[PDB]
């Protein structure tokens, strides 16, 4: 009951290549608030800012 | 893409306040290209433009 023909041999699976995607996002930009007039001259202001 | 407009954005509040006759646009433009390609140099932001 040995056969004469000699059994075939099994190929194994391809892996799975794992990949990660890298995306960004757009957050918008701030506007200005409002121009608020002071007492103060521009050196004294200048300097605080 | 949200990313190259990203790259629009960096480029367009960055080289703001420019004049052509002040300098060169090529080398005001240089390092946003040069931070956004990764590239490590200035003289290759320079080559590539």
């Amino acid at each position: 009951g040995q056969p004469l023909h000699l059994p075939i041999y099994a190929t194994p699976a391809d892996p799975k290549a794992l990949l990660s995607a890298a995306v960004a996002t757009s957050q918008g930009g701030g506007k200005l608030p409002e121009s608020f007039i002071s007492l103060w001259r521009f050196p004294h202001m200048l300097e605080n800012a | 893409t949200p990313e190259i407009q990203n790259l629009l954005d960096t480029v367009y509040n960055g080289l703001q306040n420019f004049d052509k006759n002040k300098t060169k646009l090529l080398a005001a433009i240089a390092p946003y290209i040069a931070a956004t390609l990764q590239l490590p140099s200035e003289n290759v932001a320079h080559s590539i433009l």
